[PDB]
């Protein structure tokens, strides 16, 4: 039933276009895959051609990157904190690209201690807000993946201007 | 440090804060026609007295002379005050309990209505 | 109008009840003193030896000790007098005010304690009689005519010997300082585990804690439908039919029950 | 009390169901697979289930899925999936208007109310703000939709018109419920208050401020349910506290807390089963059965997998749970009542059922909460019995210690 | 004011009753034992002393305290003295002389407003009753007799000049009295007499009354059997009720088949349960059920009979073949000789009671419980299995 055809839309002048032809498979549409937190249910999709798409209905772990330190770890997802498009997705804890979420800080903290030998000093200096988040034990992260396409919830830690932006939005 | 001195410090620390409760408690009562349940006021004065017998118990012990290490005068008063609480008051208020609960709830309901 | 009296007494009861939790807090805080006091020496030589262990140290604490009790207990005897005045326990208002004004000594402070106790004793006899008569009448025990409360107090007070032995029980196993030295030297006539000199009110102290514990528990923009459109949506028109029977209760009972939702001598 | 799992995954909680699917071809030789009996054929969603509801006729049931979003309909008389229908978006809520499965309304997460007739999807309408619950008024035939915003949406099926919306003092409606005998509606606001509104008029009869002495944490009203008697009213909070109110009086008659500190997903009154003074409270992990009057726990329901919904078959000891697992679990408790008519010989095989049996009786307290309550010294004592990460304590002692802290 | 207030109670009293007679009015005013008692809503101070409407009105009669000598003389003569219904009936049925001496009160009638029925007002009134006679309403604020016309006044008045006037309002006490004001009489029990209906039986069971007697003759006007239910007060001895309850239970169980076979199994089960609640009232263990002995088991059932029961549990036997054991099994189970080992559901007990004691056919049970015959058979075969296991472990 979902279609992407522009024909059903009326013209730029506002003229109501008549139905040229029946809906076609090649201009089909599919639903949103409303990914949520929990023990990782996924499935595949057969798309146009021999290609396939992975649909993450639920996922509790994701590969998140500390860009400032240039590292990446797999960590458990805490919960959705802010989504710019719709707050209901935040209430429903729906996982989607650009969604602001909370993640465990255990692996990042352990790596920081390992590499820097600190809980040399100048390099160990990082932002104050991220240090506060470490003290809390949870980190604000932004999902850079599209779970409803690739089946992955990859993302990155918020920092600097973006972190301040999403903190003040919070 | 000597055992007596550490003990004496504990008594000193014990007393100084029993005071601030005492001024605080005396302040609120002095802040308070309303007639009180005369049974309870006895159940007050008795257990005031019990605490006082405990204080004369403490005081008699503390005297470096200790003519009365057993502090028998403090003992008997503590007995009398505890006696009245446990068997005189306690059964009577149990027979009395339910309507006291009915009166206090009535006042609370009235105050909630007023606010 | 009787509601006002009923409300006022409830306030008095409430004020009356809070007063205990404040005093029971006083007893709770004093609990560390009685335990530590029971650990103190017993005989003059032990006190001197306790003093000789650290002479200069033992002095100011003893002065800092002695000064506070005179301040604690003197304020307390003032504290006691005003109640028995205010609660009508003492009938001589002028004498009570005179006692409050004057500053009293330790020996005199003991005398007031004896008088305050003695005056309270007559109050016990008068009080315990009245309610026992009332409860007896209220329960039909008057119709029947289970001892009077005052009689029970008198009888068990007559069983005076038994109750020290309960007090003298050393449940906590407190050993006062230099107890062994006093025992060896024969300086403790009463002894010559139950200790006559160690006082244990732990069973009672716990009960008030439990009672205070038990009390509080019981007390405790147009697009996408984003604006509202009231027009007819024909597909849903007449999707169902209303049930004319209505709600099971009558409307009068209904409109009633919502009102109460969540709140010649005639009388 | 004896509780039986008629159907569902019987593997360890940590073990996922799809791994068992790989194991199924391995264990085809094992006898227990042959001996295992299913109640309804295809009583599973490809991935998971959200909500489950039974027709008032009692010969049909309705459920919805995650992928593809289905609306399964199972015929109890036929013990099979009557049909399968895909939906454009994931369903949030639905109610069955008709006696049979023919006429239903489903509230989707795309803020669209979609109406299904026996033939198919009839019409889709779009509400201004996203909905949190849906309830139908049989007397007036007006669909009321709770919403994220303060205003509560009113749609009148009879006139095909959307009528004026109720305006609420606070934002967020979560759950809405209607008393069939009074008609009073309770809206479970996000804040710790429930608003009571007159159906006949457009008026707030009153608003009740829920109060919890034990926890000072803010809590939200998750669920609301009226009793058929119509005088008692139940509330579910986000903190796992269930409140039953005699609606005439402000004070709560009984306060019951679930144990795990999680949202109460559903409350069901077990009047029809017999021994009417019984109530079911459902959290994500456990659905407990207890007496409204005594508060005593009668039976407890502990699936390995989280619960999304609970439904009871009227007049029987049968319960249906909409859950995260591929197979939705099915429970039979003989003591409450007889098995359904269609489940004639379920009784015959009660020995063959699993008969699953502390956690319901005791109070689960995480390690961090133990620190908050300064109960670290009791770790290792009989008072605190450690299961999983939480130290189980008596409910009375928990209310005790909380008052000190 | 009394007239208006007076009318209002009978408006409540007559409404509950079917066909009231004016004679009861003379009973209520003149007879000494009857006391007039009313539940009222909260009095709003702003209403200026206007009398609220009666929500519930209860009629009690003080009965008992019968001289022990009088009991034998009347019992030997078979003559029933007027009044004191409950002492006489219980004494006649149980031949107990001590009960008549006991002081009690019969709740003659209870009346609740039909529009407000089922809201719990009746339960509240009784729950407050049982507190009053228990003495829980004591006076907390630190006379009600009226002077009678003197013989001097009567002698001084001539018939012609008689000024017959209403009694002066000052002399009169208040129309309504608070409980704390008026002391109660010392009572041992509260008793009732009513036709055994499920709603009423459910009502009184929730009120902690226990059964003592049921008339075997149904009342012709109603077709209903009157049930006598009794509740003892705290602080009073409780034993004699417990013995009465056990006897009634044995009496009831056996008599189910004669004339109460019409009763629904659910209704019969409730009566048994209500009696068993009386045992739970007695924390004392001096009077307790006796577990069935092996010797008694052998006397009751022969070995072949035990083999017969086992085969049915194993399903190697037909239902009709085991029809023999049923009444004995029902008696022993409901006699509680089976003990802690054997327990059953409410439906399960009803089925066993019906075939065993109401003696109905299994199909008759099927229609009554709205269960198809197969489940009743299957659920029943489960019943027989558990006892067969119970007999096995005893052996």
């Amino acid at each position: 039933g979902i279609s992407r055809d522009s024909r059903h839309k009326r013209s730029a002048t506002g003229a109501k276009r008549a139905q040229f032809r029946k809906k076609r498979k090649f201009e089909l549409g599919r639903q949103p895959a409303n990914t949520k937190i929990g023990a990782k249910r996924i499935h595949s999709v057969r798309t146009r051609g021999g290609n396939k798409k992975y649909r993450a209905l639920r996922i509790e772990t994701g590969n998140f990157s500390w860009a400032s330190e240039g590292i990446s770890k797999k960590t458990r997802i805490a919960g959705v904190v802010y989504h710019p498009s719709n707050n209901e997705l935040v209430r429903t804890n729906t996982l989607t690209k650009a969604a602001i979420v909370q993640i465990d800080a255990t692996p990042f903290r352990q790596w920081f201690e390992a590499h820097y030998g600190q809980t040399r000093a100048a390099s160990a200096k990082i932002e104050s807000s991220v240090e506060s988040q470490f003290s809390a034990g949870r980190l604000y992260a932004c999902i850079s993946s599209r779970p409803g396409q690739s089946g992955r919830c990859d993302g990155y830690i918020l920092e600097g201007e973006e972190l301040a932006f999403y903190l003040r939005r919070l | 440090m000597s055992e007596l001195n550490a003990l004496l410090k504990d008594i000193n620390g014990s007393l100084t804060a029993t005071s601030e409760s005492l001024e605080r408690l005396s302040g609120i009562y002095s802040n308070s026609p309303a007639e009180k349940v005369s049974l309870l006021s006895l159940k007050n004065g008795s257990m005031l007295g019990y605490i006082n017998s405990l204080l004369m118990l403490i005081g008699n012990r503390l005297d470096d002379e200790c003519k009365d290490p057993s502090a028998m005068d403090a003992r008997e008063r503590s007995i009398q005050h505890r006696v009245v609480l446990e068997r005189g008051v306690k059964p009577l208020e149990k027979k009395l309990a339910y309507q006291l609960d009915k009166l206090t709830r009535a006042y609370v309901k009235m105050e909630k209505e007023y606010k | 109008q009787s509601v006002q009296r009923d409300a006022s007494k409830g306030y008095s009861i409430l004020q009356q009840t809070k007063l205990f939790d404040n005093i029971i807090d006083l007893r709770i805080k004093l609990q560390k003193a009685v335990i530590a006091a029971n650990k103190l020496p017993l005989t003059t030589e032990s006190w001197e030896e306790a003093k000789m262990d650290d002479s200069e140290e033992t002095k100011r604490l003893l002065k800092e000790n002695e000064k506070l009790f005179n301040n604690l207990f003197n304020r307390l005897i003032n504290f006691r007098i005003k109640f028995q005045l205010g609660d009508h326990i003492t009938q001589n208002e002028e004498v009570a005010k005179h006692k409050l004004s004057k500053k009293r000594s330790l020996k005199e402070l003991y005398q007031e304690t004896n008088s305050l106790d003695s005056e309270l004793k007559e109050y016990r006899t008068a009080v315990l009689n009245k309610w026992s008569t009332k409860v007896s009448s209220a329960s039909g025990n008057a119709a029947l005519s289970n001892l009077p409360a005052d009689v029970q107090v008198e009888n068990q007070l007559s069983d005076m010997s038994r109750l020290m032995k309960r007090t003298k029980l050393n449940r906590r196993n407190i050993t006062p300082l230099y107890f062994q030295k006093d025992c060896a030297n024969g300086r403790l006539p009463e002894l010559i585990t139950e200790n006559p000199y160690v006082f244990d009110d732990e069973d009672f102290y716990r009960v008030l804690l439990n009672d205070l514990i038990d009390k509080k528990i019981s007390n405790a923009k147009a697009s996408k439908g984003r604006k509202l459109n009231y027009s007819v949506q024909d597909p849903i028109a007449n999707y169902e039919a209303p049930i004319t029977s209505g709600y099971k209760w009558s409307d009068d009972q209904i409109d009633e029950f919502f009102a109460g939702l969540l709140g010649i001598q005639i009388f | 009390v004896s509780v039986y799992q008629v159907s569902g995954t019987n593997v360890s909680r940590s073990l996922p169901d799809w791994i068992a699917k790989k194991r199924k071809r391995q264990l085809k030789n094992d006898l227990e697979y042959q001996n295992r009996v299913e109640l309804i054929q295809d009583f599973e969603f490809s991935e998971a289930s959200n909500k489950i509801k039974v027709s008032r006729d009692g010969q049909y049931c309705m459920a919805t899925g995650t992928y593809k979003p289905q609306i399964h309909v199972y015929d109890f008389a036929n013990l099979s999936l009557k049909f399968d229908r895909h939906t454009d978006a994931e369903n949030v809520d639905f109610t069955i208007l008709s006696d049979d499965w023919t006429k239903s309304v489903h509230l989707q997460n795309d803020r669209s109310i979609q109406f299904q007739n026996k033939g198919g999807l009839h019409y889709t309408t779009r509400i201004p703000k996203f909905g949190r619950s849906l309830v139908y008024n049989k007397v007036n035939c007006d669909l009321y939709v709770g919403a994220s915003g303060n205003e509560l949406y009113r749609l009148n099926l009879e006139k095909g018109r959307f009528l004026n919306p109720f305006k609420l003092d606070t934002e967020g409606v979560n759950h809405v419920s209607i008393n069939e005998v009074n008609g009073l509606l309770a809206a479970g606001t996000e804040t710790n208050v429930v608003e009571f509104w007159d159906p006949r008029s457009r008026s707030r009869v009153s608003k009740l401020y829920l109060e919890n002495n034990i926890d000072n944490r803010p809590f939200q009203v998750t669920t609301t349910s009226f009793r058929n008697d119509g005088l008692t009213f139940a509330c579910g909070t986000s903190n796992g506290y269930s409140y039953i109110y005699d609606l005439r009086t402000s004070e709560p008659s009984i306060i019951k807390d679930q144990g795990y500190g999680f949202d109460i997903k559903k409350i069901i009154w077990l009047d029809n089963v017999g021994t009417e003074n019984k109530i079911v409270t459902c959290d994500k992990r456990i659905a407990k059965i207890w007496d409204r009057l005594d508060g005593k726990a009668y039976a407890s329901m502990e699936p390995s997998v989280d619960i999304n919904d609970i439904e009871h078959v009227p007049g029987t000891g049968m319960f249906f749970t909409a859950n995260e697992s591929i197979p939705m679990h099915t429970y039979y408790i003989p003591s409450l009542g007889p098995s359904p008519r269609w489940c004639s010989f379920l009784d015959s095989i009660t020995e063959e059922l699993e008969e699953k049996p502390v956690y319901s009786n005791y109070r689960f307290i995480t390690r961090d909460d133990v620190k908050k309550l300064n109960l670290t010294h009791l770790v290792g004592s009989r008072v605190l019995r450690a299961y999983m990460h939480g130290f189980f304590i008596n409910t009375e002692l928990y209310d005790k210690v909380s008052l000190i802290a | 004011v009394s007239e208006n207030f007076l009318e209002k109670m009978m408006a409540l009293y007559v409404s509950s009753h079917y066909k009231n007679s004016p004679n009861d009015l003379q009973l209520m005013s003149d007879a000494p034992a009857h006391k007039l008692f009313v539940l009222l809503p909260p009095i709003d101070p702003k209403d200026g002393g206007r009398i609220p409407d009666p929500l519930c009105v209860i009629q009690i009669a003080l009965e008992g305290e019968i001289s022990k000598e009088s009991v034998r003389n009347s019992l030997s003569r078979g003559q029933r003295a007027g009044g004191d219904l409950i002492p006489w009936l219980i004494s006649q049925q149980f031949q107990d002389e001590e009960f008549a001496s006991l002081s009690g009160a019969r709740i003659v009638r209870i009346a609740t407003n039909p529009e407000y029925a089922s809201m719990g007002y009746g339960s509240r009134a009784i729950e407050l009753l049982r507190d009053y006679f228990e003495g829980k309403f004591t006076d907390m604020s630190e006379d009600y007799s009226i002077k009678r016309v003197s013989d001097k006044e009567l002698a001084k008045t001539n018939l012609l000049k008689d000024d017959v006037k209403l009694r002066d309002a000052k002399t009169l006490p208040p129309l309504l009295l608070k409980l704390s004001e008026q002391p109660p009489h010392y009572l041992h029990y509260l008793g009732v007499s009513y036709g055994l209906t499920q709603s009423l039986h459910k009502f009184w069971k929730n009120n902690s009354f226990v059964p003592v007697y049921l008339r075997q003759t149904a009342n012709d006007l109603t077709g209903e059997h009157t049930c006598v239910m009794l509740n003892v007060l705290e602080g009073r001895e409780s034993n004699w009720l417990v013995e009465f309850a056990k006897d009634f239970r044995k009496r009831f169980l056996s008599l189910l088949s004669y004339d109460f076979h019409k009763f629904t199994a659910v209704q019969a089960l409730s009566v048994i349960e209500s009696s068993k609640k009386a045992q739970d009232l007695s924390d004392d263990e001096k009077h307790d059920n006796k577990e069935l002995t092996r010797t008694h088991l052998d006397d009751i059932f022969s070995p072949f009979d035990l083999k017969r029961l086992d085969s049915y549990s194993n399903n190697l036997l037909d239902y009709h073949v085991i029809g023999d054991m049923i009444p004995m099994l029902a008696l022993l189970y409901f006699g509680d000789k089976m003990g802690d080992s054997v327990k059953l559901s409410s439906v399960q007990s009803a089925i066993l009671l019906a075939i065993g004691l109401q003696r109905k056919n299994i199909d008759t049970i099927a229609k009554e419980l709205n269960l198809p015959s197969n489940q009743t058979i299957a659920m029943f075969a489960k019943i027989m299995r558990k006892m067969s296991q119970y007999f096995r472990q005893l052996l």
